[PDB]
Order: structure tokens, then C-alpha cells, then sequence
């Protein structure tokens, strides 16, 4: 299994009170585990996490920080090159991550920033490397590229058991039928983790992809997710049409009809 | 030049089964609303429920946002719920009826 | 220098004529940059662009908002004061080990030619004349339109004769001058072939 | 007289030995100022060289823990650039420029310095700087078009890397004139450049000037050139 | 007369370049002709048309009716087998005394002369050769890079030299030969220098 | 082997003199023609002159006062082209071609002819034709690269235009050699090319296929590279 | 007072029947002279035009019918020209003639051809001039470009009556009330020869011009051409719409109003 | 659509004032369309009259084509008129109501 640690910085201006505004929220899959912005001396990690007294994560302190910081600068230099007036409130969009598989030994470093809603042009092929070789032993290691895998490795150590696990989707179909002649069948997932499901309408036959009402999946308070597609059916046939939900829990691709 | 600005979406619904009697947790979920300035309360019968607290601001791909406003509510077959988002992008706050099943 | 490539190497156009310098880079741009650069001279600059299209003059040249891959140049109605060596250089945000975002490194791209040569015209008749300088002879051609000629400095003891020199004149036609050093110095009168006809120094000289 | 410019145009120093180059700035913001560095090779384009932070904290190039070459950023209000190891692909045109102020870039460069690195010659002693020979207008056209042209011809200089423009001496200001591309000589390089001198401005006094390094005493050439009515 | 105008009166490109030629006429036409002439001076056509776009290879003539007056040739990839003087020609409709609905007389515009340059990519060493034989003396190179060359001489009995002449050899570099009228009969040697690396033809030739 | 053919690259001339410039056609319904003739200058487009009904219409080029050249079409199965009182304006290369469709051009052109003017200073001085001279490809080349090169530089004539070929002798088929451009000789002209021996063929001779107007006999030039003992 | 003479040559292709159709109809001034058309081995001229005893006068013919043969060869090279299915009806029309008037000598000559609706580019510049002719040098060859100012000025010395006439404008208005309360007022003109004509309802001196009603003046039939050129106006206002009906054989304004 | 259509312009009308009792001929003056063929043919109340000739095909300068038609009928302030016109278009023959205004 794939796996990718992700940060979002993300910051705002109003008038010239100087402080610009800010947070950190720093997600591994989607289980967010790190928050920080503005007021607040220390990055905040999430609560599930083994802790062994170990003031250890200075590194991941130092870069958010600093990161935060620069947001005073940055935030500014970027209003000029554009000199839009510094009357009307900006936001500057960052974010960093990678993807590990060791299976395959891969990684990818993202790093990408966006001014008001467009992207910005870097240097970078956003998706680049992370895993560097050459026959040394010292370096500076304080780029947030260069341990990405690593903080990856201890979220995921320190945290396997909300991190490191598969909370199946439970899945119910429900007929509420609808006013002018053809019944409506809603189909549910319920708490399920990775945000990733794919639900399906059809005729033992075909899907109906094209004739669906989707809504995008929604989260609930507990770490999981859900989400429902549903359809128009014929109060007649009203049977022949199955669901069909995927997910990374379930292997046997879940099928479901109504009651009976 | 014209910034390009996206309006929030809103889906309001129950963390669990609803069920009137036992308790549960109001939901009030928003995405996609590019300005991150934005205003959500819920409602019991009509006003302004006292506390609910809500996640950490993200965004994604798209760099739209998405927030998640919660609550402790006790769902009652005659007491409906509601919310109430408020954007840089819309004509009067908007109010999403909470049914059941959607 | 391994991602940003000119369009024309070389380029050459008459009064009137049309045009345009393609500019692409090997990777994302911010803002480009188009320089021109005559002779050898400082380097003038025509325009400046992060997204969008210019206009200045006749010229007109930009870059696609969307792509910020791709810059083009356009000059129009040219004109002989269009010469000279067209360059394009763009940059792109930088981002320190601590998150300065910052900005400085300029990618040239490898330059083009700009060569405006005159309208076609119906051929000129030269005046040629004599400056002196006892020992040495200079043969000034003046406003003859075909480039294509022969100039030859008429003396018996020659030094050194140089090559000559064929600059285009003001009003848009072609002239010359050649240098050399003689003993006869005085004697001395200059013989010009151009387009089938003969001119001479002394065809114009009073007397 | 100046936004930012360059001393000399041309600089031949020794191989294996210093060569450092300079850019007059002129800018008060100056103590808060970057000074950027580009180099240009034959027919290249600008390459990106160091920047000159505000005011010193220095900034040079080690090519793998062996410095090539040095930003300054001095009182006399302007930086410099210095070249250690010297070498044929080292030889070319190195320019100045700056960064407007806050953050904006109609970006500004000089009229940049062509680096000629020299070999050798006995101990080269010789005079190579720029030898003038006028040339005065001819009756004939004076005569027949009622204007003058004259010749100011430059020989026996070395550098190659000459400029020759012609100021209406009389007045600071420049007219169009036409000039021969740079000959080799032998072992020197010589060249020429006319000027056209119309009819009602045949009364005035015209200098021809050049502008070259290894040239006496150090400033331009005063070249005038008569006007005369007969 | 006059109511045609080709785009660049000469352009230059590197191979793989991409660039078009336009030219244009306002007197309402039939189809636009597309040609390239080859150093023997051999018209090859290009591409014909009377309606829209064509293609193959790497040229591509476009012409559209909108008015029939203005027509367009790019070219993509630009190899060395492409360089040469292109022509647009245009053909209308001939009536005869009779009504045979023949064709007009072709009208072809200026020359604009392509000339593609070989890519820029890591150079070698060229090696000298010698060709010489009878009070006549040419040196030799195979496949080096820049027109920068300078083909030094070492004979015994001088005379006045000559200028050289620099091709492009198969592979994608330069090559040349230097005549030069000596002595020596049967001796000589030659001797090059470029990018500051000379070489002497000599410093191949062995036994 | 044609579909238009014209013999005599370059024609010269006396000036203020007649002259003939023809191609033989090779295309039945050769009477159902119309054969038109173009002109082209030093560095010009390609113009019109005339048509042929491929029937001696004899269309004449008359423009007031005065018939300057003639279009016809005998039984030596071509057209000719005849040139009135030679003036130098009129030296110029000259094409004959045709339409290849009732209602269509796909426009085939011919190899043209360049018409030469030539003013007193002979009377048929000398012969006038290339004048060859071979060199032995180079044992610094053979021994060192493997690789040899042959050529054969001409001399002594008058015929402007001389396009020189080569190809496989044995398998004659045209394959592109290289060669460099023309140099004046005291109003006399001399090519020399050349070629890249496929390295491992180099037999006995191939051939320097030459062609000139004023060249011995009337025949392109067979030149070989014969072996040595002595 | 320029007079003319023109001929509109017109051929179709039929999906393979082997010969096409065609026509070739010839006016004067206005007014039919000549005519012309496969199956026909001759030009039934204008009946009007009594000539005499024998036709001195038909070098014109020869032009026309080679035209007729001709014209097959032509839709034939112009199908192939353009890549064009032979299965598909097509069609060539073409249009020769010239105008005439003495004082500056006028003699311009139009030819003009063009397939499926498709000016066809011919080199020669369009409206060209015509009026010499070398000195002892009879032209009489082929062309119909050299027998303009010769065949034109013969069809107006046989048949002169019928096109030296001007016959004036009849005209008049008339009231037709509309249920939507407001009142057309139709100005018409019958009864004229030299077609262009120019109808014109006026309102306090403004001519309605651009905001009135009007018809594609149709021909008669007989000899001559009709037009009428209305307005809407208010019940009542009437007798302040005038209707101003210029033309050349009308020495000055003609105008109406009318109403009832 | 490539092949260049254009669609007809028909008018019908008397050749002189319509005073129904005499002898006078009906004329409909096709127009402005294209594409040769067209099917033009005359009516009495509701049915195909006859013996009809037609004029000499001839065009304007925008190559456009004109025909016209007329017949020798005896108008009758009962009769009800109109053309039938039927060419290369879209929806069904034209049939165009003569009236007394025009
Ligand atoms: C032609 O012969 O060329 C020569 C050489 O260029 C010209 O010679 C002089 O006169 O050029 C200038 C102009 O007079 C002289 O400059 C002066 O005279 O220099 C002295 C200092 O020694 C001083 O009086 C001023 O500085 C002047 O500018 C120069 O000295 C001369 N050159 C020499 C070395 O003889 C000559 O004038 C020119 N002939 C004509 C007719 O133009
Ligand atoms: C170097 O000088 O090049 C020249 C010119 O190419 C060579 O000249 C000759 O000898 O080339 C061949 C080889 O001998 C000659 O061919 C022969 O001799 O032609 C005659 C007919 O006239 C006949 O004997 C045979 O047909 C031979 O093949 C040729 O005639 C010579 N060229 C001339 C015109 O002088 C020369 O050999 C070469 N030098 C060396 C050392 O290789
Ligand atoms: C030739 O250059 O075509 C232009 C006309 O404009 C172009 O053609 C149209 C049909 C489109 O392709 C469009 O993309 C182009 O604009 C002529 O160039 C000049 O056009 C100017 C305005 O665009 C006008 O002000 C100039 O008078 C006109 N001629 C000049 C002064 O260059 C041009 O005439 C055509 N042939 C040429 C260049 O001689
Ligand atoms: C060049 O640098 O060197 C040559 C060779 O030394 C110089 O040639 C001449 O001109 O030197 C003197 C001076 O004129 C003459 O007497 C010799 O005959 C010449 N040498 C030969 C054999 O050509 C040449 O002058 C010099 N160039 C320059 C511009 O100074
Ligand atoms: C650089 O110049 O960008 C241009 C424009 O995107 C590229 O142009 C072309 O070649 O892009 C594709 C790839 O060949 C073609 O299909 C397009 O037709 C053509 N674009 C146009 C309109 O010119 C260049 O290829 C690219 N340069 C390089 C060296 O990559």
C-alpha cells in the first residue's frame, strides 16, 4: 500500500495591520494529524499518537515555522510583482508532500503555491524525487523534501493503528419513491476510510454512469467517510437494478438490492 | 483583473443513522468556496445553535476550500435543523434544509 | 543554458515587410523579456510581460497567460532603424531552503539577426569624390542603390590598398568608401562599375 | 549623466593572473541595492553570473572549492567583478544590472565590457591605442551637393574593441554617421567611420570620438574637425 | 509591375527549428505555388492548391479563401535537406480567343532564402587532411564544428593565397578546403587552427 | 528519361546579337500545348514571357515598335526560344514550361538556361573550357581515418555557369557529392569539388561528370582516378 | 445617359446525362435583344427588331454557339479543378458586355465568369476599357470584346423605338387601414421603362427612407417595371406623408399624398 | 452547407390595375435565388391552372437568378389566387396569396 504525507499552508491579508493570518494543517491520508498557524508556540499534533517523551520533531517545528514566517515577506513580495492594491485582502496557497512506496522504493516531492487562485510559476517539475544518492555521509538535512519520507515513516509508525488500517464501507439502499410515476433508490456507504469510494448503479448488465445524482463524498466526524449515488427507478422493475460499491476494505465488490 | 471566485457548496446531514432519542452529531459540511472568508452557523428550529466547532481549513487540488461545521444535536421527529452559509459570493445567506436521508 | 530556445537564428526583411521571433522555454516562466541589442551597445529594451500582450510602436509581442511556456515578437511595417540583435529572457520564482520566495536567475534565450534591408528601388547613380591625405587616397561612392560593385583607385605606385567599406546610407539606398595608400597620391582619381554603367571621381570634380 | 554604467569597454589582461571588472552605480537607495552579473559569450546571449547583495556580504564562484570569480559592493558607489585563474573560455562580455527598487523589472543593464585575455609578446611593450588621420570634405561635393563628409580613420590599435561615434562638438549630442566594420591588422586592427555634414551646418565645428582602451593617457579622443567658407 | 510580397527576404534556422514563410498578393487568385530552388538552379515544386490546408513531411503550405490573396508555407523540424530560395507562385484562370477555360500566367514573388543551421550538441576534434599537388596547395578538415577556422600553410616558396570554402559534411559539421597556389612539388603539409586548439595536419600523417 | 529537357545550361553571346535557347519537349499531343517561357534575374522572382499553342502560332513578344523574342515549335520535337539585339538587361536565366492538365498546372518546369552578354575583348580567345587537374586522396587520411577524398579543380574558361556532378560510375547513379563556390580569376572562372570516398570501395576511378558550354568536344566531361606505378 | 449591352451566358451539369443544360439571354438597356440555347440552332432574335431581308449581322452567332460547344469542356475542367463529385448538379455561369456613351469616349467591357456561385479568378483587371484600334487594322477575328462599340450600337439603330423610349412614372398612393390602429400608405409607380427607379415617402422634410416598407421592383411583363414603397402611419396624420417618386424621364419631382 | 445556396424572392401580381370583369395576366417574378432548377407554377382557387410560359432565364450582378411567369386569365373579384414555388430549401413549396395592396 501507497502512502502520502501532506501540508497545507495557507495565508491571508487584510488592511495594513501587518499580521497576516495563517495555518499549517498537515494531513497523512486523509487522517489530518498536524495543525499550527498564528498563536500557537508549538506545532499541535494530533492527540491518537504514540508519544515517547521525545522533544524528536524539532525538525518538522523548525520547517513549518519558519514556513509560517516568511508568510509576512512572501505574502508581501508577491503583492508588488503585481502591485495589486494592499487594500483588498490576498491569500498565498502552499503545498508540500510526498507519496512513499518503498515496495518500489519510489517517492515524489510536491511543492506547489497558488497567489489568489492561480498557480505559481516555480522552477520545479512539481512531481520530483526525494530519495538522493551519492557516496557521503554529511549533508544539511533540514529540507522539508529530504524527510518527507522519513516523517512519513514515523506518522506512520507512530500511528499505525488509526493510520495503518481499513474501516469498511456498510452499505444500505433505500427506496423513498418520488411524486410523477418512478421510484427513487438511494444507495448508502457509510463510514468507510480512505476517502477514495466508487459507487455504481446498474442492470446486472451495464453501469449508469451517465444517469446519476452523486454527491461528492462528505466526511463525518469520526475519521471516515461517506457518500450516495442514487437513481430513478421504475416502481415496476424496480429490482433489476444492483449496486455495486467498491472500496479498498471490501474485496468482494459489495452488490446491493433492497430488501429482497 | 477579475479574480476568479468559486461559491461554497453545502451538505448538511447526520454523522450517524439519525435517530430521534438517542444522540448523534449535526453536520453541516462546506467545499469548494475559493475566498476562505466565510460564515456558517446551524439552527434548531429556526435560531442559532449555541456552540459548534468545526475542522481545520484545507483546501484541495483545485485549491478550493472545505470546511466542516459540527454538533452535538439530539435529532427529535419534530424538531428540524438547518444551515446557514454566508459567502462573498452569494445574494443572502443561504439556508440548507436538513432531510434524512440526503 | 538548457531550456530556452530562439526562434529565428536569422532573419532579413525590406522596409514595409512583416515578421515575427518565436520564444519558447523548457519550463515554466513567470515573466518574459524581450531585449534588442544593436551594433554593440548596451541592450535596449522593448518590452516587459507576465501574462497577456503588448503593443509598442509597431511592435507587438507576448506570452499565454495558460502556457506560460511560449513568447512571441511580431514587428510590423519594418524599417531599417529595426536592425540589430533581438533577445528574449524570462524568469521564474526561486524558493530558498527557508522558504524566501525570491526570484533571481534571467534565462536568455540565443539571440536573432534582425537584418532590415531597403525597398526594392530603381537603381541610383553614384557621385564620387576624393578625400586625400598625402600618401593616402580615400574613395567615397555615395547614394547608389544596387549593392552589387566594383570600386578601383586608378594610381601606378600602390601600397596598400584595403577592402571597402558599404554601408546603407540614410536615405535608404547603399554607399561606400575604400581606402589605400600611393606615392602618385595626387594623381590619383577613382573608378566606379555599378549596374553595367562607369562613374569616375573626376566626372565630378570642377575644373 | 547616468543610470548605471560602465568605466572601460574592453580589458586584455595576462593569462593565469586577476582580471577585475567594474560598474559604476548610481543609485542613493545604493546600501539597499542588488547588483546582478551576467556574462555573454560570441553571439550567446546574457548567462547569469552572482548578485551583489545590499551592500557587501560578498558573494563569489567556486568552481568545486577553487573560487573563478567575485561581486564587491564598495563606497564609490558601484560594484565589481573579479577573475582569478584567467583563460580563453573565460574571455568575453560581462555586463552590470540592477532590479528596480521594490520588486519591479523593466530590468536595466550597461553597456557591459568585453574581457580580452592576452598572451604573450617579448614583454609587450609597443604603443597600441588608437592613431587618427583626418581627412577633410571634398570641393567637388562640397561643390556639386552642397555638403561635406569627412574621414576619421583609426589605425594601429590593439584591444579591437573600439567605438567611434561623431558629437557635434560644438553641443553634446550625437548624428547619424556610417562606419566601415573593424579590420584586422597583421597584428594590430584598424577601421574608419564618415560623417555627412549637411549644407547649413557646413559652418560648424564636428569631432569625430573615440572610445578605446589602451589609449593614451586614458579619455576618449578629441578629434576636431574644421569648418570652413571659401 | 507589382502586387506580390514574400515574406522574409532570407531567413536562418537550426535544425529543428520551426518557422513560415507568408507572402501575399491582392488580386484575387486561383491557387498559390509553393517552390524550392536547388543550388543548380532546378524549380522543385512544394505543395499545389486551390483550397485550404495540405501536408507532409515537414512543409506545409496553407492558403485560404477569405479573399484568395494571402497564402502561408511553415515549416516544422527544419532538417538540412530543406534549405534553399522558396517561391509562392500564383496561377488564375486563362480565357482563350475561343472560351477554353485554360489557365493564366504564373506570378512568382522575391526570394526568400532558407538556410537551416545543424543543432548544437557536444563537439570533437577534426581531422586534417592533405590535398595538394603541382604549384597548387588546398588543405583539408573532416567534420568539425563552427564556421570559426582558420586553415594555416606551411610551404617553402609563397605566392599570393586565395579564399577557402566551408560545406557541411554529412554527419551534421562543417568540412573545407583552403586553396593555395605554391611550390614544393610534392611536400607540403598543412596546419589549422580553431577554438583556440590548433592542429596540424601533420600530426596524423604516418608511416 | 524526361518530361522536359534543355539542353545548354548557359548560352554567351556578342552583344547587340540574335540568340538560341530551346528545350526539347518529350510529350506527345506536343500539338495541344501551350509552352510558357519565364525569366529570371540575379536575385528577382521567376516572370512570365510567353505561351506556346505548341504549333508554331509564332507568338512573337511585341511591345510597342518592337518584336523582341519568338516562341515556336518545329519536327526536333522543341520549342525555341529567339532573343533580339542583345542588351545586358536582358541577361538573365530562362525557363520553358507547361501545364499538366486541361484545367491545371501541376506546373512542371524545366532546368532553364542563363543568357550571357558578353562586351569586346576576344575573338574567341583560346578555347575557353574547364581545365582539370585531379588530387590523390591522402595517406594521412587512409592510414589515419580509413576514409578518403578525391576531387577534380577545373580552370581556364568563360562558361559562367558550370554545374558539376558525380555518381557511381559502374552503377552511375547520381549520388551528392560536395563542392564550394566560384572564384573570379582575372575575368576567368574555376570551381573545385570533391567527395567522401565510401570508405571501403575506393577502387580504381568513379567519375568527375563536368558540363560547360565552352568546354572541349561538346560533352560532359569524363574524369577518372587512375592507380600508380612508375 | 450610359446605354449597354450585356449577355448571361448559364450551363448545368446534370449527374451523368453526358450533355449539360443551357441558356444564353442578351438585354440592352434594360430591354431583351437576343437569345440562345442548346437544341436551338439559332438566335431568335427581338421580334421588335424588323432588320432587313438578310442577316448581315451574326458574327455574333459564331461566338455564341462555340460557346454552347465549348461550354461542356469548361464545366468539365472546372469540376476537376476542384475536387468535385460528377454526381453532384453543377453549374457555370458567365457574364460578357460593356457600356456606352461619347463624351469621354466610354467603352468599358465586362467579363465575368463564375462556378457554383464563384467569381472565377481571371487575371485581367475587371471593369477594362476599349475604344481603339490600330491604324489599317480590321479586327475582325473571333472576340466579342472588339465588337461591343460595333454590336451595341447596331441593336439601337433596328428596333430604336423600343430602346430610345422613357416611358414615365404612373404613380399613386393608397390608404388600407390597419386593425392595429394605424394606416399603410402605399405609393405606387407603374408603367416605366429605365428600370432604376426610386420611390420615397417623406415626413417634415425627412426622407423615411431607411424605416419604410419596399419591394424588389418587379417587371411588368409587357415591356416596362412596377414599384411601391409603403409606410405605416398614425389614423390621422395622413396628409403630412408625402411620396416623392423620382426618375430621369421625369423632369422634376414627382409627389403624392393621398388618403381618402 | 458548402455548395452556395440562396433561397427565392417571390412576388405575384397584375401586369396592370386588377379590375376584375376583363382580360389582363397573372405574374409571379421569381427572384434572388440560386440554384437553377425551380418548380413555379400558378393557381385558381386551390388548383394548378395551365398554359403558362415562362421568361429568359437570365441573372443579376451577385449571380443570382430570375424567373417569371404570367398567364392570360380574366379576374373576377371571387377568384382567389396565388404562386406555388418550390425550389432546393428547407420546408415545404411556397404558395404566395395574391392580394389587391400588391
Ligand atoms: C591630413 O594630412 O591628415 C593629417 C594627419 O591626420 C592631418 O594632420 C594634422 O594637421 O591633423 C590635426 C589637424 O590639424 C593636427 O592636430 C593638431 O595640430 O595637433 C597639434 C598638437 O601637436 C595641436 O595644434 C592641436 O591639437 C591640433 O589639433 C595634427 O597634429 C596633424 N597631424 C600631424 C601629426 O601632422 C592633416 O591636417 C590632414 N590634411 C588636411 C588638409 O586635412
Ligand atoms: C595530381 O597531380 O593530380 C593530377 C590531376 O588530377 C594527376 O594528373 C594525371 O596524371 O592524372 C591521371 C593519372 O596519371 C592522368 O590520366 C592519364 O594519364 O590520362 C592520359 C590521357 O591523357 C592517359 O595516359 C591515361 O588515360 C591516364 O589515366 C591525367 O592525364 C593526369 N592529369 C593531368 C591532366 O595532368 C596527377 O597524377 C596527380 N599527382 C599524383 C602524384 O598523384
Ligand atoms: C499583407 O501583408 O496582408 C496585409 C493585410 O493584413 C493581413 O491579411 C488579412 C487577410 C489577415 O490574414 C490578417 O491576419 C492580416 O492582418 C497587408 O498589410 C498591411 O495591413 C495593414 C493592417 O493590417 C494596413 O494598414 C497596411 O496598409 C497593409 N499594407 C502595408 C502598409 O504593409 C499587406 O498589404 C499585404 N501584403 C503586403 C505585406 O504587401
Ligand atoms: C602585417 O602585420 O605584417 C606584414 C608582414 O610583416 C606587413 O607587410 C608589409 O607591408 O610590411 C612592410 C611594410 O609595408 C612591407 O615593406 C613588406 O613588403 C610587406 N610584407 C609583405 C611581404 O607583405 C604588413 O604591413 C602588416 N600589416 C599592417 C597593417 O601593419
Ligand atoms: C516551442 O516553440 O513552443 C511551440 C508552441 O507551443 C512549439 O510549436 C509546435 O511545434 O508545437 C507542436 C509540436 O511540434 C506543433 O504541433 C505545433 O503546430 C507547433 N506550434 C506552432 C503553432 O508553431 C515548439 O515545438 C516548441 N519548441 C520546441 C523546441 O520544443
Amino acid at each position: 500500500g501507497s502512502h502520502s504525507l501532506r501540508y497545507f499552508y495557507t495565508a491571508v491579508s487584510r488592511p495594513g495591520l501587518g499580521e497576516p493570518w495563517f495555518i499549517i494543517v498537515g494531513y497523512v491520508d486523509d487522517m489530518q494529524v498536524l495543525r499550527f498557524s498564528s498563536k500557537e508556540e508549538t506545532p499541535r499534533m494530533a492527540p491518537w499518537l504514540e508519544q515517547e517523551e521525545a522533544d524528536n520533531w524539532e525538525q518538522q517545528t523548525r520547517i513549518v515555522t519558519i514556513q509560517g514566517q516568511l508568510s509576512e515577506r512572501n505574502l508581501m513580495t508577491l503583492v508588488h510583482f503585481y502591485n495589486k492594491s494592499m487594500d483588498d485582502s490576498h491569500t498565498l496557497q502552499w503545498l508540500q508532500g510526498c507519496d512513499v512506496e518503498p515496495d518500489r522504493h519510489l517517492c515524489l516531492w510536491y511543492n506547489q503555491l497558488a497567489y489568489d487562485s492561480e498557480d505559481l510559476p516555480t522552477l520545479n517539475e512539481n512531481p520530483s524525487s526525494c530519495t538522493v544518492g551519492n557516496s557521503t555521509v554529511p549533508h544539511i538535512s533540514q529540507d522539508l523534501k529530504s524527510h518527507c519520507s522519513d516523517l512519513l515513516q514515523k506518522y506512520l509508525e507512530k500511528g499505525k493503528e488509526r493510520l495503518l488500517r481499513s474501516d469498511p464501507p456498510k452499505a444500505h439502499v433505500t427506496r423513498h419513491p418520488r411524486p410523477e410515476g418512478d421510484v427513487t433508490l438511494r444507495c448508502w456507504a457509510l463510514g468507510f476510510y480512505p476517502a477514495d469510494i466508487t459507487l455504481t448503479w446498474q442492470l446486472n448488465g451495464e453501469e449508469l454512469t451517465q444517469d446519476m445524482e452523486l454527491v461528492e463524498t462528505r466526511p463525518a466526524g469520526d475519521g471516515t467517510f461517506q457518500k450516495w449515488a442514487a437513481v430513478v427507478v421504475p416502481l415496476g422493475k424496480e429490482q433489476s437494478y444492483t449496486c455495486h460499491v467498491y472500496h479498498e476494505g471490501l474485496p468482494e465488490p459489495l452488490i446491493l438490492r433492497w430488501g429482497g | 483583473a477579475d479574480p476568479i471566485q468559486r461559491t461554497p457548496k453545502i451538505q448538511v446531514y447526520s454523522r450517524h443513522p439519525a435517530e430521534n432519542g438517542k444522540s448523534n452529531f449535526l453536520n453541516c459540511y462546506v467545499s469548494g468556496f475559493h475566498p476562505s472568508d466565510i460564515e456558517v452557523d446551524l439552527l434548531k428550529n429556526g435560531e442559532r445553535i449555541e456552540k459548534v466547532e468545526h475542522s481545520d481549513l484545507s483546501f484541495s487540488k483545485d485549491w478550493s476550500f472545505y470546511l466542516l461545521y459540527y454538533t452535538e444535536f439530539t435529532p427529535t421527529e419534530k424538531d428540524e435543523y438547518a444551515c446557514r452559509v454566508n459567502h462573498v459570493t452569494l445574494s443572502q445567506p443561504k439556508i440548507v434544509k436538513w432531510d434524512r436521508d440526503m | 543554458g538548457d531550456q530556452v530556445e530562439q526562434s529565428p537564428s536569422a532573419l532579413s526583411l525590406h522596409e514595409g515587410t512583416d515578421s515575427a521571433l518565436r520564444c519558447n522555454f523548457t519550463t515554466t516562466m513567470r515573466s518574459v523579456q524581450w531585449f534588442r541589442q544593436n551594433s554593440r551597445g548596451s541592450l535596449i529594451s522593448l518590452f516587459y510581460l507576465a501574462s497577456g500582450t503588448k503593443e509598442n510602436g509597431r511592435l507587438k509581442s507576448a506570452f499565454d497567460s495558460k502556457e506560460r511556456r511560449y513568447s512571441t515578437l511580431h514587428i510590423r511595417d519594418a524599417q531599417l532603424e529595426d536592425s540589430g540583435t533581438y533577445f528574449c529572457a524570462a524568469d521564474t520564482w526561486h524558493i530558498s531552503e527557508g522558504y524566501e520566495l525570491g526570484t533571481d536567475k534571467l534565462v536568455f534565450g540565443q539571440g536573432t539577426q534582425v537584418t532590415v534591408e531597403p525597398k526594392s528601388q530603381p537603381p541610383a547613380k553614384p557621385s564620387v569624390f576624393i578625400m586625400k591625405n598625402g600618401t593616402n587616397v580615400a574613395c567615397l561612392v555615395k547614394d547608389f542603390y544596387p549593392k552589387e560593385v566594383t570600386i578601383s583607385l586608378r594610381s601606378s605606385k600602390k601600397i596598400v590598398e584595403f577592402d571597402p567599406a558599404i554601408v546603407i546610407s540614410p536615405s535608404g539606398k547603399y554607399s561606400a568608401v575604400k581606402l589605400g595608400q600611393y606615392g602618385d597620391s595626387n594623381s590619383v582619381t577613382c573608378s566606379v562599375q555599378h549596374n553595367s554603367e562607369t562613374v569616375h571621381s573626376t566626372d565630378f570634380e570642377a575644373a | 549623466h547616468g543610470k548605471l554604467e560602465q568605466p572601460e569597454i574592453s580589458i586584455s589582461r595576462p593569462r593565469d593572473e586577476t582580471a577585475q571588472i567594474s560598474c559604476k552605480v548610481f543609485i542613493e537607495s545604493f546600501r539597499s541595492v542588488t547588483i546582478h552579473w551576467y556574462r555573454q559569450k560570441p553571439n550567446q546571449g546574457l548567462e547569469f553570473l552572482l548578485y551583489v547583495l545590499a551592500t557587501p556580504t560578498h558573494i563569489f564562484l567556486d568552481k568545486e572549492y577553487k573560487k573563478m570569480e567575485a561581486s564587491k559592493n564598495p563606497s564609490a558607489s558601484t560594484s565589481i567583478l573579479t577573475i582569478y585563474s584567467l583563460e580563453e573560455e573565460d574571455e568575453a562580455i560581462y555586463y552590470c544590472s540592477y532590479g528596480e527598487g521594490s520588486s519591479g523589472f523593466h530590468k536595466v543593464f550597461a553597456e557591459g565590457t568585453k574581457l580580452i585575455v592576452i598572451p604573450s609578446d617579448k614583454r609587450l611593450d609597443a604603443d597600441i591605442s588608437p592613431k587618427p588621420t583626418i581627412f577633410l570634405p571634398s570641393v567637388a561635393e562640397t561643390n556639386l551637393h552642397k555638403t561635406g563628409t569627412y574621414l576619421c580613420l583609426l589605425e594601429a590599435f590593439f584591444p579591437d574593441v573600439i567605438r567611434v561615434y561623431w558629437k557635434e562638438k560644438d553641443g553634446n549630442t550625437i548624428l547619424d554617421s556610417q562606419e566601415g566594420d573593424t579590420l584586422k591588422t597583421n597584428d594590430t586592427y584598424m577601421k574608419f567611420s564618415w560623417l555627412t555634414v549637411p549644407e547649413r551646418a557646413m559652418g560648424k565645428e564636428h569631432r569625430c570620438i573615440v572610445k578605446h582602451e589602451n589609449n593614451k593617457g586614458g579619455a576618449d579622443q578629441a578629434i576636431f574637425f574644421p569648418s570652413i567658407k571659401k
